[PDB]
């Protein structure tokens, strides 16, 4: 285990299904950096 | 609720479920304060007498006459705008003097005074013969 | 190059769309609903701001205010409810689609139906009981916390049965009145001889309209059926008015989400505050949080204010479209849509206004050449805002090939032959 | 500075040469069809009829233009000499533009300064408040800081929009001025 | 006067300037960067302010665009990339 920032998903029960983790690669930092799963086409500012 | 949960709470985290400590039911729990009211007023200088509109209160079938408004009264009656407490309902049409919204407007008419409620004309009616 | 001259022989009618943003939605806050929900104690606590709060409200029902105020400086710009014609032909310009039917239970036409299908919004009724928002509880709805946490939506004062009424009162007197109306008292005429003045309006003359009347409709018609067919297919045509909604609603649900925050206090939840400590500490947490949640409402309000700021200025620009391209025949380049103007068409939409520009564009250029002017018995002979053209010589004018034989009436007198440069030795019947 | 404090800035999309591509097109365009592109397609006149059309626009015969095209011409050219020597001299005719980007810079420069306020903490340095401090009340001190500047950083965001918000007023304007002036030939009064 | 009127003779070619603002900088702001800089410690503290950054970054990317947006709308206006001629005469008026 590491220390981590993640983003979990709760459905309409109260399970978890899936899940971000912010630090794997820009794309997933990106994701956690809006609060989303789902990207629209384009360019974004991420982290320095 | 999964055996070790036993608090529920919302997006701007209050609590808004529990599991009853007795009986294991799951109960949600929600404020009592909710709707929108304003207050239709010809001026305190010129009456202390106003009308009040509930928006979000259902009032067509005044047969009860478990309402959510503060006090009932004459001319109670339902608007575009919501249900309306206080003033008479008239069906000539003139132009806006307080605008009560969706076409609605009031005014301090003479009967003695009161407030009345009609809909708003959109202009003088015209034919043109092409 | 510098001897010969380019002239249309031909033109086509165009029809282009402008998006206008005209009014958003009025809000209004309650401070102590927002901040200390149903808690006495927190109630008690906030008596000492009051002024923030009324600043605050102050401010949002400016704006409420103004929105209604944006909305009639648009559209209410006739004093008279012209009634819609029974016969919608017009001398062959089918208007149909651009004017309400009798028969269909819709009270707007077939485009302005398109427009408001083509814009999605989270609710239009202004209307949510509690026994709804208390019964429906696991949907979750936004509409539901947002009033539970004290945000309130207000109806606008005129409805779009209304505001349709008049965007089709304006076709109307339009169509049948042309532009007298607006400048004074409505004065009827038949539209082939409006459509002549127009053309007249643009330096060509109205012989060309009368001789081309045929064309010229059929041409209007296919322009507003190509217009109709792309409102049809889906796109994103309504982007402005669909990304004020959006901005809108996003600035309330932000406002709802930020009720999370600890602001530094032990807990965000004033309920665990008060059952966990005594009075003393449970002030100094709770003042914590009531000044970062007023500072979260001050906020919202300014980026409201700002956001009114941009609507009122497109508003103001939506009005003056409509007197200027509506009611008259504006000579602005590029004002009115691109190209020659002729006339405009007002319709209705979600939180805003869409104009149908109707111009003239030339086209099918044919190659001419051109003498600045003319000699004849030693006189000089120039045009006026016309150009000789040899096919002999003749004199047209610039937007519309019409040779015409020179003769002292179009031509002007001045000088001899030594002065001008690049002049022609001609004759003048 | 800004940059090691997290504050960057962006390239604009269009570079000055194809900016300057643009502007050379413009003109290109107007001096060899004239007013004719901008409604519909490029229609090429001479120079000389071009001018006196637009004299003609005003109220004014065409035989005074090429009765007098020599002397409008030097004029024309005397004109232009005139504003290429005051520009050439140095002035402040382009202070609006300076002023922009003062303002930009110095907005910039004054988020990085405020960085040195307490905001009531002991200290603005967080190293020495944890060097000094254990977890429990270095937390206390380091939310101070946190709050002082997210209000800082609120603070510029808001006058940023309000900026922009004028720009792009005056960048409307800009581009009706381009439409009526340029595309065109405008009657209203002192506008062009 | 009632009876006379003035008429000017002759007449002068004048060029003047006029200067206007189109864009101004676009800029982003890093909030972690700027409140916490390299601290694990108040780099956690400030999860719970998310929203706030977020709300700041929408705005300034907002502004950002329009800048952009402002400059097109100034300066694309013609739909031909027409070329710069080899004779810049026409008709005695210097155009170098
Ligand atoms: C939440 O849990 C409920 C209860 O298990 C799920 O509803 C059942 O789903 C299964 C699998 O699709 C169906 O065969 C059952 O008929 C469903 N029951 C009922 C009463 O509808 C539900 O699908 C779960 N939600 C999600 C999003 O997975
Ligand atoms: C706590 O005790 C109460 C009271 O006896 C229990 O509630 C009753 O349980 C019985 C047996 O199932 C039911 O028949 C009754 O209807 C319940 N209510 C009352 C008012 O008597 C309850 O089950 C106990 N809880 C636990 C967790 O053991
Ligand atoms: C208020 O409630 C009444 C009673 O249910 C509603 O009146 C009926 O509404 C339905 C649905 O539109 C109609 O089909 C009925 O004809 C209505 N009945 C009468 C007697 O008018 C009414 O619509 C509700 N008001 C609102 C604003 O929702
Ligand atoms: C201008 O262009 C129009 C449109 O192209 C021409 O109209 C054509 O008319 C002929 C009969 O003369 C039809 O058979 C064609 O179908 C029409 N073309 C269409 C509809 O595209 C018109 O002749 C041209 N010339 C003038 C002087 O208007
Ligand atoms: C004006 O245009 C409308 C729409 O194209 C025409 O109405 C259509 O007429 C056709 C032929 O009769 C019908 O098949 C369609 O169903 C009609 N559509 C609608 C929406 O009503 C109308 O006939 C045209 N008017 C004239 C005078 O030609
Ligand atoms: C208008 O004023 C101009 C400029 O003063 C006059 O043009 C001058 O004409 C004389 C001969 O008449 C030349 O020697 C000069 O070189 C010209 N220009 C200047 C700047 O001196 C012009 O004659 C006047 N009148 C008219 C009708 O153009
Ligand atoms: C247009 O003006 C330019 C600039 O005044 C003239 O170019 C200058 O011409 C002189 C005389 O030949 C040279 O000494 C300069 O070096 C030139 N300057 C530049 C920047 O090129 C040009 O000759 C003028 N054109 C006409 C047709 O008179
Ligand atoms: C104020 O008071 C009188 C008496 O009630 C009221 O009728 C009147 O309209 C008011 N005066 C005005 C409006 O000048
Ligand atoms: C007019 O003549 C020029 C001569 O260069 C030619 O390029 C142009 O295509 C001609 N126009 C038409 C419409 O044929």
């Amino acid at each position: 285990l590491k220390p981590t920032t993640f983003m979990l998903k709760y459905d309409e029960n109260g399970t978890i299904t899936d899940a971000v983790d912010c630090s794997q690669n820009p794309l997933a930092e990106l994701k956690c950096s809006v609060k989303s799963f789902e990207i629209d086409k384009g360019i974004y500012q991420t982290s320095n | 609720f999964q055996p070790f949960q036993q608090f529920g709470r919302d997006v701007s985290d209050f609590t808004d479920s529990v599991r009853d400590p007795k009986t294991s039911e799951i109960l949600d729990i929600s404020p009592c304060s909710f709707g929108g009211v304003s207050v239709i007023t010809p001026g305190t200088n010129a009456s202390s007498e106003v009308a009040v509109l509930y928006q979000d209160v259902n009032c067509t079938d005044v047969s009860t006459l478990a309402w959510r408004i503060y006090s009932t009264g004459n001319n109670v009656f339902q608007t575009q705008a919501g249900c309306l407490i206080g003033a008479e309902h008239v069906d000539t049409s003139y132009e806006c003097d307080i605008p009560i919204g969706a076409g609605i407007c009031a005014s301090y008419h003479t009967v003695q005074k009161s407030i009345v409620a009609y809909t708003m004309s959109l202009g003088a009616d015209s034919s043109i013969a092409y | 190059s510098n001897n010969t001259i380019a002239i249309p022989t031909n033109f086509s009618i165009s029809i282009t769309t402008e998006v206008m943003p005209v009014s958003m939605a009025k809000t209004s806050v309650d401070c102590n609903m927002y901040i200390c929900g149903d808690s006495t104690e927190c109630a008690n606590l906030l008596l000492q701001y009051g002024s923030f709060c009324r600043q605050l409200n102050r401010a949002l029902s400016g704006i409420a205010a103004e929105q209604d105020r944006n909305t009639r400086e648009v559209f209410v710009q006739v004093k008279q409810m012209y009634k819609t014609p029974t016969l919608k032909d017009f001398g062959g310009f089918n208007f149909s689609q651009i004017l309400p039917d009798p028969l269909k239970p819709t009270k707007r036409s077939f485009i302005e139906d398109l427009l408001f299908n083509k814009v999605t919004l989270a609710d239009a009724g202004f209307m949510k009981q509690y026994g709804e928002c208390l019964g429906d509880i696991n949907a979750r709805d936004l509409i539901c916390a947002q009033k539970f946490n004290g945000l309130t939506v207000l109806p606008p004062l005129l409805t779009d049965d209304m505001i349709a009424a008049y965007t089709a009162a304006l076709v109307s007197g339009t169509a049948t009145a042309g532009w007298t109306f607006g400048a004074g008292a409505a004065l009827q005429i038949p539209f082939a001889m409006q459509m002549a003045y127009r053309f007249n309006g643009i330096g060509v003359t109205q012989n060309v309209l009368y001789e081309n009347q045929k064309q010229i409709a059929n041409q209007f018609n296919k322009a507003i059926s190509q217009i109709q067919e792309s409102l049809t297919t889906t796109s994103t045509a309504l982007g402005k008015l669909q990304d004020v909604v959006n901005q809108n609603a996003q600035a309330l649900n932000t406002l709802v989400k930020q009720l999370s925050s600890n602001f530094g206090a032990i807990s965000s939840v004033l309920n665990d505050i008060l059952s966990r400590l005594d009075k003393v500490e449970a002030e100094v947490q709770i003042d914590r949080l009531i000044t970062g949640r007023l500072q979260s409402l001050q906020t919202y309000v300014t980026q409201q204010l700002i956001r009114a700021a941009e609507i009122r200025a497109s508003a103001n620009l939506a009005a003056t479209k409509m007197s200027e391209c509506v009611l008259g025949q504006s000579k602005r380049v590029d004002f009115c849509g691109k190209g020659y103007h002729l006339m405009s068409f007002p319709q209705a939409a979600p939180h805003g206004v869409v104009f149908l520009h109707v111009t003239y564009v030339p086209s099918q250029e044919r190659n001419f050449t051109t003498a600045p002017a003319i000699c004849h018995e030693g006189k000089a002979y120039f045009p006026r805002e016309g150009v000789f053209v040899f096919s002999s010589w003749f004199i047209t004018q610039r937007n519309f090939f019409s040779p015409q034989i020179i003769t002292t009436d179009n031509t002007f007198v001045s000088g001899n032959c030594d002065v001008v440069i690049g002049i022609i030795n001609n004759t003048v019947y």
